C-alpha cells in the first residue's frame, strides 16, 4: 500500500525512500533529516547547488556524499545511503526535486490539502479567513487533515477569484466570464 | 451574481438606447438611422432592377397572328408546288 503516486520520473527514488523507510514509521524523522541536508545544501549555497553537477567524479561526488555526512548528525538512517546510491546513480542533480516532492509525500500523510486563491491582486485577511474555513469544513476536505490555502497575483486573469485544490476547481472570476459572455454572443 | 448581473445590465441597456429608445448610437460617430431604414431600406432593389423587375411588369403578351388570313394565292401555289414535289415524288 503506496501513498499518493509519484508517478515514475524521479520521484521513484523518493517513493522507495519513502515506502522503505515507512515499514517502521521514522519518516519525520527521515523526513526532518532531508529537511536538515536540503537545508545544508541550502545554507551552502555556494557548491552545495553548484556542486550537483555530472562532470565530476565517482570518487569525489562520494566525497561530497563524505562532506555532507561530517557536517554533524545532518544524514540519519536510510538517507545517508539513499545519497551513496544516489552518489553512485549521479542522479543528485536533481535532488531539490525529491525534496519537495517527499514533502509533499508527507504533508499528504498529514493531509494538509494545499489549495490556492488564484486572483489578479492580493486581497484582505477576512476574505482569506472567511474562505479558509470554508473549504476548511467543506466535504472537499473531510477533516482530520488540515488546509492550507495560498493567495496569488495573477495578471493573466482579468481579476475574480478562482479556488483550486484536489484537482478540483471552481472559477466564479471575471476573464471567463468575460469569455462566455462573448461566445454566447458569438452566435447569428 | 453582480458579476453576471451587471454585466448583463450593461449587455442590454448600452444598445438599448440603440434599439429601444430612438436615440441613434452615443458612442457611433456615423448615425445609425439613414443607413438599413433609409438608404438600404431600397436595398434589396438597390441589389435587383427598380421599376421592372420589382414592379415586376405586368406585360400583355406581344399577340402574334395566323397566316394573314390569305387562303388563296398562297395555298393555290402550295397547290402547284405540291404537283411539282409528286413528281419529284
Amino acid at each position: 500500500p503506496p501513498p499518493v503516486r509519484l508517478f515514475g520520473v524521479e520521484g521513484t527514488y523518493a517513493t522507495a525512500l519513502y515506502q522503505a523507510a515507512a515499514k517502521n514509521s521514522s519518516i519525520d524523522a527521515a523526513f526532518q533529516s532531508l529537511q536538515k541536508v536540503e537545508s545544508t545544501v541550502k545554507k551552502n549555497p555556494k557548491l552545495g547547488h553548484l556542486l550537483l553537477n555530472p562532470a565530476l567524479s565517482l570518487k569525489d561526488r562520494n566525497s561530497v556524499i563524505d562532506a555532507i555526512v561530517e557536517t554533524h548528525k545532518n544524514l540519519d538512517g536510510y538517507v545517508v545511503n539513499l545519497l551513496k546510491v544516489l552518489s553512485e546513480n549521479n542522479r543528485l542533480g536533481c535532488f531539490e526535486k525529491i525534496a519537495s516532492d517527499f514533502g509533499v509525500l508527507n504533508d499528504a500523510h498529514n493531509g494538509l490539502l494545499k489549495g490556492t486563491v488564484t486572483s489578479a491582486e492580493p486581497l484582505d485577511p477576512k476574505s482569506f479567513k472567511r474562505i479558509e474555513k470554508a473549504l476548511s469544513a467543506s466535504k472537499l476536505v473531510g477533516q482530520g487533515k488540515s488546509l492550507k490555502l495560498e493567495n496569488v497575483v495573477k495578471p493573466e486573469i482579468k481579476g475574480g477569484l478562482i479556488v483550486e485544490l484536489g484537482d478540483k476547481t471552481v472559477d466564479l472570476s471575471i476573464s471567463t466570464k468575460i469569455q462566455k459572455l462573448n461566445k454566447v454572443l458569438e452566435d447569428s | 451574481q453582480d458579476l453576471y448581473l451587471r454585466e448583463l445590465k450593461d449587455t442590454k441597456l448600452a444598445p438599448s438606447t440603440l434599439q429601444d429608445a430612438e436615440g441613434n448610437v452615443k458612442p457611433w460617430n456615423p448615425p445609425q438611422k439613414p443607413n438599413l431604414p433609409e438608404l438600404e431600406l431600397q436595398g434589396p432593389e438597390a441589389l435587383k432592377a427598380y421599376t421592372e423587375q420589382n414592379v415586376e411588369t405586368a406585360h400583355v403578351a406581344k399577340e402574334s397572328e395566323e397566316g394573314e388570313s390569305e387562303p388563296i394565292e398562297e395555298d393555290w401555289l402550295v397547290l402547284d408546288d405540291a404537283e411539282e414535289t409528286k413528281e419529284s415524288h
